[PDB]
């Protein structure tokens, strides 16, 4: 119920398996070439992981407190606000791990490096814990 | 002609797992074009490499 | 004597309860499921900016605020509109151990449903609540409550406190007392509002809730509306139940340090999810270590549990005086509509005046007191006090067949709620489309109201079934198990 | 913390559940009813005419209304086994919403199972934690059950009184033109009771319509009392105005008054009514309501639809029970002409309440030896969050037959200046 | 090979950033 999404059983498993499904689509195109593979595949990943939960605020269902997780967003919910559970940082290694790998990949270009640690940075700083309630100029 | 009548069980067993079956068929062939012309480009990369 | 494990409960009968852990290969094609309808949640809802038909904010002298949040509309209509076509099936007879179903089919994919013309005659159901058979439209247990029918008229017009109170409600209140074991009690309108008025009676300003993961909907509204913290310690976790109470008294409030003014425990006999009798000894030898107060839910409890059925307290081979507060409901084992509070003789008559029912809230109809009143003198002393031997039959009888078939069931293994596992959400709407078609309606519950994975349905026995009413539904289990795959365990 | 510490505060000492109550000695007197609580009852061993049973219209004596629910418990059976959405939704559940419906004239009919959780239950399901509600201070305890469970701010005004609603409502646009965004997302409403159980008193309606839209609110009539009896019809303060019924966005109601039967609709535009069916919190964790009562329900509304002069005899019978009353010392009628459901609260009050409870109550119980049985009005004192006098209730119906009509006025002139 | 000038300093921090991110253990 979106304070427990992520502590389920199975739900790693299902999200290592999704990057792989997202990556091995992306591989399989004609008109493009290995380095952009682990450049594309690592803005997908990391915008997802910014709409998916820093930007929607709320549940799908109808939660029985009145809407008290109405104005915060997915992130700021998991587990009912405690920071630095089993598995919120889980979602904060694996833009780490992911990032590595598209580092030993394409060999460490200049505007490449420009599009994917801007990327990278734009998922982990609303990820540390004093930057909870601050919504910088919109939503 | 009962090889053919069990395999329409597995494209039925295909509905319920990943869930097609209560999907509306005018949006089940947008999935079912998307998972082919998917695996029909992970041929022809597939071939070449 | 059989166990005295650590805390002190003593259990006199075996226990035997089993949660099976749910496969590593089938917990990874749901969220398969579950993403590919969010995935087309987000596409449907993206077509509708341009103009299945939907409800229409009146248009005349309007647009203001909009009325309803639109994202929290979401599984209304992306997971359960597509799969609404069961758990809303208008019967047209007495819900006893065979329904007569009305027929209904949507040319509009469940946005819009219309009757056709057809009754489907002779439907074994196992969805409904009537454990001990109390509900059927003959026999002399219910020619007593057309006598009063026929006399007093079909409803107070009144209130308990004014002049509405009857001959009736004074001569059912004694008569629970001397049932359950208890010195007084006191019988409400309706069951959930049991729970939701009396719960802010008890506990005020400064008390502490420790209540379940999983109460009901009572039980939660009913410690909302009194202030006070509510802590929620794990399912049957008695070990999670312990250390909240523990570092209760030896703390305080969260803001200042003061002691907590009382503390009371809510839990429930059976618990109707996932079915699952509480572990109740070792909460008997844990309130006595504490301190603390105890208030037990005979919801699905009572009539159905222990021979010559009194509820899970009879269950256990205890006493009904170290249980404060015994609420309970009349509409799922007595055929009837109603519930009771009962206790101490100084708690009742706390409760007789400040109540919120008392003094606002009318009372029960006086023919349904009389479904009560002779339907709780057949299990004192006829189809009375042999059925809670024959609904300990078909409990263990029904429990253990589909075990060894292949199936995979929750729960105490003498519980009459026999929760069977569905996982996939597509599942969900087709074991309901597809018992429909074999003779037998069940009760299917998707995903907000379980967790993700869970999203199972659930069997309610009653000792209306017979042996080959309840063969016949095993055979068509046998099928559709085999049709869906959903053999999931690995016994 | 050291361990043997965690030992020595287990010594800690719990309040009591219960409270040892009495004041001074309330056991309140439950007034055991033998038989029928009909027109001539029998209360406490002593033969007398009511003056506190609802039915208005007399629709619990009336044998083509236990016809009905006769003929429906012998097909039926007694209760439903199970909640409304799990296989318990009869044909008559589906009857008698269809007849609610266009007999208030309006698109959809909700039906909970229980007179207090119609608006307990359908009040949070729609201002959540950020909304705005408008409440007239005298209603019910059934309403104020639906603004603490919804946890929206809410704003009290002055009973039966514009001018203070108005300068609510500015204090909003004045917080409009303040934060501009969160002012966009608050959707106040305004919760009032159409006839008031507390006070007797018909709210304005013509002067809160047209004040929705100015001030962009919306309308929670709570026609308890009103329901029955104050229209040509008996479709309630809508009729008595003569506006429409879509202006009101959720008639909430109760079967219990003046239908002789248990439980409560809220009829109204079905964008509104199907949302309470996922969300209304009473009607999808609770059993069904009963189908004898709700046959009840259908035969109480066929002789509503078929002779519609009774509500015109009840009207007129209020306009004799009220103008031979007032005029009298002691006491003073706080009731309008027009509501059938008086209160007879005493003028000069004293200091203490709970003497002035127990000076009031002689007028009833010296009374009930004239066989004529009436009321006394309990309420919650600490819980009520506004509670009113001290007063008794004078209810009239269509039985009343008026001979020993004006004995009851002429009784209760005499027993009030012998008490007080 | 094994060599960019502002890129293997910025993977040096975020390799250090996991090993004090997997111990903190604790808030509110
Ligand atoms: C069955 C259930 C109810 C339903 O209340 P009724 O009005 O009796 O139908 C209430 N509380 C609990 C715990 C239940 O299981």
């Amino acid at each position: 119920p979106n304070t427990r999404v992520m502590n389920s059983r199975g739900i790693w498993l299902s999200y290592v398996l999704a990057i792989g499904l997202l990556h091995i689509v992306l591989l399989s195109i004609p008109f493009v070439s290995v380095p952009v593979v682990w450049t594309l595949t690592n803005l997908i990943h990391n915008m997802g992981m910014y709409i998916f939960l820093h930007t929607v605020k709320g549940t799908p269902f109808e939660t029985p407190d009145q809407g008290k997780a109405r104005l915060l967003t997915h992130w700021e919910q998991m587990d009912y606000g405690v920071q630095f559970t089993a598995s919120r940082k889980f979602l904060t290694i694996t833009p780490i791990v992911l990032y590595f790998l598209t580092s030993f990949y394409t060999k460490y270009d200049q505007i490449h490096f420009v599009l994917n640690t801007v990327s990278l940075m734009s998922v982990l700083i609303p990820k540390l814990p004093q930057l909870h309630g601050v919504r910088i100029f919109g939503i | 002609a009962r090889a053919w009548k069990q395999m329409s069980w597995f494209y039925y067993q295909y509905l319920l797992v990943t869930a097609l079956y209560m999907l509306e068929p005018w949006e089940r062939t947008v999935f079912n074009s998307m998972l082919v012309s998917i695996v029909g480009m992970a041929l022809y990369t597939g071939y070449v490499f | 004597i059989h166990h005295v494990t650590q805390n002190g409960g003593l259990y006199k009968r075996p226990f035997n309860e089993a949660f099976e852990e749910t496969p590593m290969l089938v917990a990874v094609l749901t969220y398969v499921g579950y993403g590919v309808l969010t995935l087309f949640g987000y596409l449907r809802d993206f077509l509708r900016y341009w103009r299945c038909h939907h409800a229409t904010e009146r248009e005349e002298q309007k647009d203001f605020v909009s009325l309803y949040q639109d994202f929290e509309n979401f599984y209304t209509r992306n997971l359960y509109m597509r799969i609404r076509d069961n758990w809303n099936r208008p019967i047209c007879s007495v819900p006893g151990a065979r329904v007569d179903i009305m027929e209904r089919q949507s040319h509009d994919y469940n946005w819009s449903f219309k009757y056709t013309g057809n009754i489907i005659k002779g439907v074994i159901n196992m969805g409904s609540y009537n454990y001990l058979g109390f509900a059927r439209n003959t026999g002399s247990c219910q020619e007593a409550a057309a006598k009063v029918l026929e006399e007093y008229g079909a409803g107070v017009c009144s209130t308990r406190q004014e002049i509405g109170n009857l001959d009736k409600h004074e001569e059912l209140e004694e008569l629970v007392a001397r049932f359950l074991g208890v010195e007084a009690a006191m019988a409400y309108g309706m069951g959930f509002a049991t729970n939701s008025m009396n719960i802010p009676a008890l506990v005020g300003k400064g008390c502490l809730i420790l209540s379940d993961e999983l109460n009901h909907a009572s039980l939660v509204l009913g410690a909302r509306l009194s202030g006070a913290t509510i802590r929620i310690f794990k399912h049957n976790n008695m070990q999670s139940l312990e250390k909240l109470l523990k570092d209760a008294i030896v703390y305080g409030q969260p803001r200042t340090r003061r002691p907590w003014k009382k503390i009371l425990i809510l839990v429930e006999g059976i618990y109707s999810m996932e079915g699952s009798i509480v572990r109740l000894p070792e909460v008997i030898a844990l309130k006595k270590k504490y301190k603390a107060y105890l208030y037990l839910d005979e919801a699905h409890s009572i009539g159905a549990l222990g021979p010559t059925g009194r509820g899970v307290v009879e269950y256990f081979g205890l006493d009904p005086e170290d249980v404060d507060v015994m609420m309970g409901t009349f509409t799922k084992s007595f055929g009837a509509s109603g519930g009771y509070i009962g206790g101490k003789k100084e708690l009742i008559d706390y409760l007789r005046t400040h109540s919120h029912s008392a003094v606002y809230a009318t009372s029960l109809s006086p023919p349904v007191v009389e479904q009560i009143i002779t339907s709780m003198k057949c299990i004192m002393g006829s189809l009375g006090k042999e059925c809670v031997q024959q609904l300990a039959e078909n409990t263990r009888y029904f429990r253990r067949r589909l075990k060894e078939m292949g199936f995979i069931i929750y729960g105490n293994e003498d519980s009459p709620v026999v929760p069977l596992m569905l996982y996939m959400p597509a599942k969900i709407g087709a074991f309901g489309r597809e018992m429909l078609k074999r003779n037998i309606g069940v009760v299917v519950v998707g995903f907000p109201a379980t967790p993700i994975i869970e999203s199972r349905a659930r069997f309610c026995l009653s000792a209306a079934h017979t042996k080959e009413i309840l063969d016949t539904a095993l055979k068509e289990i046998d099928e559709v198990g085999d049709l869906l795959q959903l053999k999931y365990s690995r016994h | 913390t050291v361990k043997e510490k965690e030992e020595l505060i287990e010594e800690w000492q719990p309040e009591p559940l219960v409270p040892p109550v009495p004041k001074d000695h309330p056991a309140l007197n439950y007034n055991i009813v033998s038989g029928p609580p009909s027109h001539k009852t029998v209360v406490n061993g002593k033969e007398c005419i009511n003056f506190a049973s609802f039915n208005f219209l007399g629709l619990l004596d009336n044998p083509r209304v236990k016809a009905a629910a006769l003929a429906s418990l012998k097909k039926y059976g007694v209760g439903t086994c199970g909640p409304r959405g799990f296989y318990g939704t009869f044909d008559v559940h589906l009857d008698l919403e269809d007849r609610l419906a266009k007999f208030m004239k309006t698109e959809e009919a909700i039906i909970y199972s229980y007179g207090f959780a119609t608006i307990a239950s359908a009040i949070p399901a729609y201002s959540k934690r950020g909304d705005i509600v408008f409440v007239d201070r005298a209603a019910c305890f059934a309403i104020q059950k639906g603004l603490q469970a919804s946890r929206s701010d809410i704003k009290l005004f002055k009973h039966n009184d514009m001018a203070d609603l108005e300068r609510l409502l500015k204090e909003q646009e004045i917080e409009d033109q303040k934060n501009p965004r969160k002012a966009r997302v608050t959707r106040r409403f305004i919760v009032v009771e159409g006839l008031y159980m507390n006070t007797g008193t018909i709210c304005p309606l013509p002067e809160l319509v047209k004040l929705k839209y100015k001030y962009k609110a919306r309308i929670f009539l709570e026609e308890s009392l009103s329901f029955g009896v104050l229209g040509e019809h008996g479709r309630g303060v809508t009729e008595h105005y003569g506006i429409n019924i879509d202006d009101i966005d959720l008639i909430s109601a109760n079967m219990e008054n003046a239908l002789a039967s248990i439980g409560g609709f809220c009829c109204g535009r079905s964008f509104v009514i199907d949302h309470q069916r996922l969300s209304g919190q009473g009607y999808c964790f609770s059993a069904s309501l009963p189908p004898l009562l709700a046959a009840a329900a259908i035969e109480a509304l066929n002789i509503m639809e078929e002779n519609p002069g009774i509500f015109a005899v009840l009207k007129e019978k209020c306009g004799q029970i009220h103008k031979a009353l007032q005029g009298i010392s002691g006491l003073k009628v706080v009731g309008e002409s027009l509501s059938p459901a008086f209160h007879l609260q005493l003028e000069e009050s004293t200091g203490s309440r709970e003497q002035d409870v127990r000076l009031l109550q002689e007028i009833v119980d010296q009374c009930m030896n004239r066989s004529i049985a009436l009321t006394q009005a309990r309420y919650l004192e600490k819980e009520e969050k506004c509670l009113p006098p001290p007063s008794i209730r004078v209810v009239v119906t269509v039985e009343q037959t008026e001979e020993e009509l004006e004995r009851a006025a002429s009784t209760i002139k005499e027993v009030a200046q012998a008490v007080l």
